[PDB]
């Protein structure tokens, strides 16, 4: 003997005694039944569309998840405590849709695509389903093309092209949002747009970003998706997928893009919440069944398309080109534990992550890359030229210091081999700090590296090796800007370039001196 | 138009309406017979509302008439609540008398939109060394004081508001959620010593009562604290308050255990499944607006010692400082007692308190830790074997330890009544100058217990 | 200084036993705490 | 009649309500009316009710729409129309290449072979890696587990693999990417086709974006095709050889559990299916030698949290034969194939299977790369010369074993002018012994690499 | 000798029963006044298939997700 269904009511079985015609009341009317936290329970709707876009009196929105035999369970898009049991609900024909376009570029918005920053309407001419399907596995192209951050140990040591999907995971305050952020500023020559969606957190923390991002002009070409922390979980849900949609427009029609999920462990959690006050089985640490069919689903999404797909979506328009979308979700980790649920799930599906230690952090490296796990499995083929032959050098001394920094404490009976291999891995480790929103172009880390690598740093003091990178790179791009222009514009490494930055380092270090 | 109770298991009352009047969600119930006040959390159909009781839930019989008020809970605020001491409901609870005003505001709003942020982070100074210097404050923040074992952290807390108010004329507001009553005493008469009551408002749940309560305690509270900030006086413009919430780790537990009654499966460790919700609902209506601002400071409970649960790990979402209270640090004679290597904050950066203050920062948290490391060394061998550098480090951190020290003007006794509130700018001239060593001549017992250099110099000139 | 040579050797080893006695330790460890938190969360979700 | 209507959905389970009469068997396969959409069937609610699990998308689904049924489980084409092809669980092409010519057509849910069809023996599958053969050989109807991650070369292993099996015991293979990520799907599709293997392999994808239940029936699918090839019979009898290829079957078991966990199912010791030993039986016992023909699978294996104690690979570990670990500092020191020659183990390699000179060579094999990794820290520390003649003797012929271990790939002559090499047995173990016994102690070591027998390697010490 | 095969593809009741019927087999002998000898082949498989069983029943484990009559087993 099981509990009473929603659909049995005294005033709704009174009505069943009248008259069992009109179908249910024409099939596209509901009747609300329950109210609790954010869920919505209605009687009727027999027209209901699993994820149809449910409109109620008030003016509200809500979206159909669970269609049960007798009601239909469905989420509120606003703010709930203006629904009473008795109103009236009905069903737009439609699924879940956002506007999309070159006109959302530097505007904020919310996972249902309503401007919040007071600028006005947002004139957009298409609109696009919210949930979709990843292009087929004929359909992709393999990852060639680089993405720069302008981290010098991430574009030397874990690269990231044009269609990857890699991770940044690492505990709470240790610079994951930092990382992202100077991700996004580093695009301003690349002429690729970048979509920035915060899952719940602070709108102070949201308003800093967007200042920020205005500050240094890189709200040109940047969309901003907020789902606060005091926003309903429908839409710190939803956020992701309207954000992914907006990032894919560009794809289909030959242009790049970027988009990085700030939290995704947040979209989890209320996810979580959604289905546990739907009634749905739990699993481990009462998460549903299809927590990763949630984030794969998502993730798979963000991939490189081969140009015969982007020129039969446009009808022959945009022939030429290839598309692609990179992807830069964020986990945070209690302790440093990668082994739980969610972590577990997102690790397996991307294609490399970046690690951020705490004690790293604490011990005054910033940025706090753990090189030792830090893994990108497209590997060579996502670098340019000059960085993919430079790289060697750097991953091979930091190999060498990491085997024996147990040494670095005796520094007494160091032999002559295994001293000259800490003096350079300690240089180079000292190498690769950074500030925060000031990149480094392509140009500026083969200085560096190659700096590095050749020697020119073993008789510098290593608690001044930052003021000599800093006074070299402004140096170089005083006297030798065209040298600079040429790199950049190409990234080619020939004897002529070795042979002038050789010629530019050397004249350094016999002019001014840090 | 009014109804009947249905059923009562523990805490979790059901009402019966009329279907054509049902009240809303958040509504205020009152029972006919008795002073108990209900509030509205479901709908069941059928006309039932689920509540739960703000208040004795023994005596309450099955078919008791209900009336409603058709709004939320509203709680009297105004300039004629100061100095009082308040329930949740907002009946005073110091047998004083009414509380004589008439303009009251619902517990229950939404948060501040984006549109209407604080369009800067000022910087808030209060004048302890250790706070100003390591873990700085922000205008409109949130600050947490974690960790900490039977200690002064009440003391810091009176220290912190006398600070506040000699120094600013703001008001303040403190919600005790799920406090002992022992301390809520003795910070009351505390602040009816100093002077200050005329500039605080109170509310209390006493951890004996319903989850009703210590559930909207700091609601009612941050209702306060709102209304105190929006008034706008004499120029156009408001003012800048300071919310107290003695433990919010109360507030979470407050809700798990009426969360299982309420029909909903349990998460990760026990708790109910909006836990993030309740926080983030709490937690942003504290923020720096355009015209006033809310800054607040939330003592955290951990438990077991263990900070990788929920319950604190929603919450270092929300914190823009952490000040890490120690026992040894204490023990050692030092009375603040906040821990300089574990106590951070996310306002140390040099874009938002200049290049001098971030640079000194670090000095002082390098020669720390690195103090720290040669425990072990200096243990075993002592001090004659190390290198001469080293030493150096030794002697100036036990230094910075000393000087870390601070004189609480509200004890007046074993003190002297020493009110120091030294300026942020004679912190940062004087830990530079012990940094550079120009007073590395100095005996260490000179640093201890005093404010500024001037002083320091004084008392070591005169030994 | 031989004799400090073989007895750092010594307690290296003995410190990487150490360490293959805690990993199978600390593995049944999670897998007892997997087990009950289900076993809660299963109960609660049953219970009501 | 067939004909029914859905009468509830919630996520990927979907309810229909037939009439009582026409209730239709578990893992029936439904099509819905209108729509490209299959569901299969996993319990009988009563009351002419049944509960079903969708492969695909459900958004678009309204409740009271007519369903059909098929009175018979997923049916998927096989024959030699499938060579070169990739298909998804349902058996359709997603290569863009038009419809799969076949006719014939197999329901993927059969029972395994039973007892009295168990092959008279349990002999060898010689393929000519050279460390395979030596230190952890193959069975026909075996499991090989195959440890290590990305960046040592497990699709190279794979292609070669492929290449043997098809050249010398004139098999085919079928891969089955349970959980496929599609950028390295379609970059190990290319890799298969620019090289010619393609044209021996039938591929199914279950990708990594589809619904918990294709990720659960991909393997089966593939299991079929497999069985379909090792079945038929030429002349004189006698049915070929296959190979199946089931990456990462940790993905197999998680797809498993997600689909439970939606049915809801008490879940069981560490979050696992109750059913989980019966799952991996079905896929597990279907890959065996009988009479006619043989199964052989090379099954992808990850450990969760580094705990080889855990239900998933505690029940795994119960069906394989053969492990090969591959290891990053070998393939980091240019030996390839980066197969471990000391941490790879099989159930194989005893006196009553393999004779007994292989396995008292193998044996001294593993000792002397023993001692040897005892002797290289005592080199590091106390210097070359503290050591014995005894132990100059066993450092170098370990470093000889150590070269003579590396042997080039016939899909890596593409890529290097250097053809492949398919050395066989009774031809290194000849090359072993012989090295066992100092007979070629006057040979550097560098003549010891990259190459096949003991011929060539005594050809290019005479060019050296 | 004989042999009670329950396989690894066998429903789980069956592996449930075959000890049973192994022991059933085996005591034809014992009453009889005639020795006999009897293998039982990993009985933590059989506590795994009535694990299974319990589980579907909906019955509430204990120690290691094992059914509280394991040990009556
Ligand atoms: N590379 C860096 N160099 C200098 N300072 C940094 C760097 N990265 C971060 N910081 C500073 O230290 C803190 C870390 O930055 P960030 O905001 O990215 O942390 P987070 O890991 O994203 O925190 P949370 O996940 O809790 O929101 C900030 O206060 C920032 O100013
Ligand atoms: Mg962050």
């Amino acid at each position: 003997m099981q509990q009473l269904n929603p659909s049995e009511i005294s005033a709704l079985i009174k009505q069943r005694i009248g008259d069992l015609d009109t179908s249910a009341t024409a099939k596209n009317e509901g009747t609300i039944v329950m109210v609790s936290d954010g869920i919505v329970r209605i009687h009727g709707l027999a027209d209901a569309m699993y994820g149809e876009m449910i409109e109620f009196d008030g003016g509200l929105f809500g979206m159909a998840l669970n269609l049960e035999q007798d009601s239909v369970g469905a989420v509120v898009l606003g703010n709930y405590l203006s629904l009473q049991e008795g109103q009236k609900a009905r069903c737009t024909g439609r699924v879940l849709e956002v506007p999309v376009g070159p006109e959302l570029l530097g505007r904020v918005v919310d996972a249902l695509g309503n401007p919040i920053d007071g600028k006005g309407p947002i004139d957009a001419k298409l609109t696009d389903a919210v949930e979709k399907v990843a292009p087929g596995v004929i359909w992709r192209q393999s990852v060639d093309q680089p993405v720069q951050t302008g981290y010098k140990s991430v574009d030397t040591m874990i690269p990231v092209g044009r269609g990857q999907r890699e991770l940044i995971i690492g505990d709470r305050q240790t610079g994951k949002t930092a990382m992202a952020i100077d991700a996004i500023i580093a695009q301003k020559n690349s002429g690729i747009k970048c979509v920035y969606v915060a899952i719940g957190q602070k709108q102070s923390t949201i308003a800093n970003v967007v200042r920020k991002l205005e500050e240094t002009g890189a709200m040109a070409y940047t969309t901003v998706v907020a789902a606060a922390a005091a926003d309903p979980a429908a839409m710190q849900y939803l956020a992701p997928y309207s954000g992914c949609t907006m990032g894919e427009y560009f794809r289909d029609r030959g242009e790049d893009a970027l988009i990085i999920y700030d939290d995704l462990s947040k979209q989890a959690v209320a996810y979580r919440q959604i289905s546990l006050l739907l009634r749905r089985p739990p699993g481990r640490e009462a998460y549903p069944g299809d927590v990763f069919y949630l984030h794969s689903r998502l993730l798979e999404r963000a991939s490189r398309v081969s140009a015969e797909y982007v020129e039969k979506f446009t009808n022959g328009a945009v022939t030429g080109k290839t598309g692609s979308l990179t992807a830069l979700p964020i986990i945070e980790t209690q302790a440093g534990d990668v082994s739980a649920f969610v972590p577990t799930n997102v690790i397996s599906i991307t294609d490399g992550q970046i690690f951020l230690e705490t004690s790293l952090f604490n011990a005054g490296i910033r940025p706090a890359v753990n090189a030792g796990i830090s893994v990108s499995r497209v590997g060579g083929s996502a670098q340019t030229k000059i960085i993919k032959k430079l790289s060697g050098g750097i991953r091979t001394a930091l190999a060498q210091y990491r085997e024996l920094a147990a040494f670095a404490q005796f520094a007494s009976d160091l032999d002559e081999a295994t001293r000259k291999q800490l003096e350079h891995g300690q240089r180079v480790t000292e190498l690769m700090k950074q500030k925060q929103y000031a990149p480094y172009s392509i140009a500026d880390q083969a200085v560096s590296v190659y700096a590095s690598n050749e020697g020119y740093m073993a008789d510098v003091e290593v608690k001044k090796i930052v003021d000599f990178d800093a006074a070299l790179i402004a140096y170089f791009r005083s006297e030798y800007a065209p040298l600079m222009k040429q790199i950049d514009e190409t990234g080619d490494y020939n004897k002529d370039i070795e042979a002038a930055i050789k010629a530019g380092i050397e004249s350094f270090k016999a002019t001014q001196t840090y | 138009s009014s109804g009947r109770i249905i059923q009562i298991i523990g805490a979790v009352i059901d009402v019966e309406f009329e279907r054509t009047s049902v009240p809303k969600i958040y509504d205020a119930l009152q029972v006919d017979g008795t002073e108990t006040t209900l509030e509205v959390q479901q709908q069941l159909g059928d006309g039932v509302v689920r509540t739960i009781a703000m208040g004795s839930t023994e005596g309450l019989k099955r078919g008791l008439t209900v009336t409603s008020t058709n709004a939320p809970i509203s709680v009297p605020v105004g300039t004629a609540t100061l100095g009082r001491i308040m329930d949740v409901l907002g009946r005073p609870i110091d047998e004083a008398g009414p509380v004589a005003t008439e303009e009251r505001l619902p517990i229950h709003r939404q948060a501040p939109s984006y549109a209407e942020q604080a369009a800067s982070t000022d910087l808030l100074e209060t004048g302890i060394k250790v706070i100003d210097l390591l873990c700085p404050f922000a205008k409109g923040g949130k600050v947490g004081l974690f960790g900490g074992a039977g200690v002064g952290k009440t003391v810091n807390m009176m220290e912190l508001i006398n600070n506040i108010a000699k120094a600013h004329s703001g008001l303040s507001v403190f919600a005790g959620v799920g406090e002992r009553t022992r301390e809520g005493n003795d910070f009351y008469h505390e602040m009816k010593d100093s002077n200050v009551l005329d500039k605080v408002a109170m509310v209390y749940g006493q951890m004996n009562e319903p989850p009703g309560n210590r559930l909207r305690v700091a609601l009612t509270g941050l209702t306060m604290a709102e209304y105190f900030r929006d008034e706008k006086d004499e120029n156009g413009k408001g003012r800048d308050v300071l919310l107290f919430v003695d433990n919010i780790y109360r507030y979470t537990l407050a809700g798990t255990e009426v969360s299982a009654l309420l029909g909903r499966m349990p998460s990760a460790v026990g708790y109910q499944p909006t836990l993030a919700e309740e926080m983030g609902v709490l937690q942003e209506r504290i923020t720096s607006t355009k015209s006033g601002s809310i800054t607040s400071i939330q003592a955290v409970y951990v438990p077991a010692d263990d900070l990788t649960d929920p319950s604190p790990a929603t919450t270092f979402a929300h914190l823009d400082a952490t000040v890490v209270l120690s026992r040894d640090i204490a023990s050692s004679g030092i009375y603040p007692a906040i821990d300089p290597l574990d106590s951070t904050s996310r306002q140390l950066d040099p874009l938002v308190v200049g290049q001098e203050h971030y640079e000194i920062a670090r000095a002082v948290q390098n020669v720390l830790q690195r103090y720290k490391e040669l425990k072990d060394i200096i243990a075993i061998l002592g001090m004659d074997e190390l290198a001469e550098e080293d030493k150096l480090v030794v002697y100036r951190a036990r230094k910075i330890q000393r000087f870390f020290s601070q004189p609480f003007h509200v004890a007046e006794v074993f003190t002297g009544a020493p009110g120091k509130l030294v300026p942020l700018k004679e912190t940062i001239r004087g830990f530079k100058g012990l940094l550079a060593g120009e007073y590395d001549h100095i005996p260490e017992q000179a640093f201890y217990m005093v404010g500024g250099i001037d002083e320091v110099i004084a008392k070591a000139e005169k030994l | 200084q031989s004799a400090r040579m073989v007895a750092m050797k010594a307690a290296t080893d003995n410190a990487g036993q150490l360490i293959k006695d805690l990993q199978l330790i600390y593995n049944k460890l999670r897998q007892a705490a997997i087990t009950q938190e289900i076993s809660e969360i299963v109960g609660g979700a049953a219970a009501v």
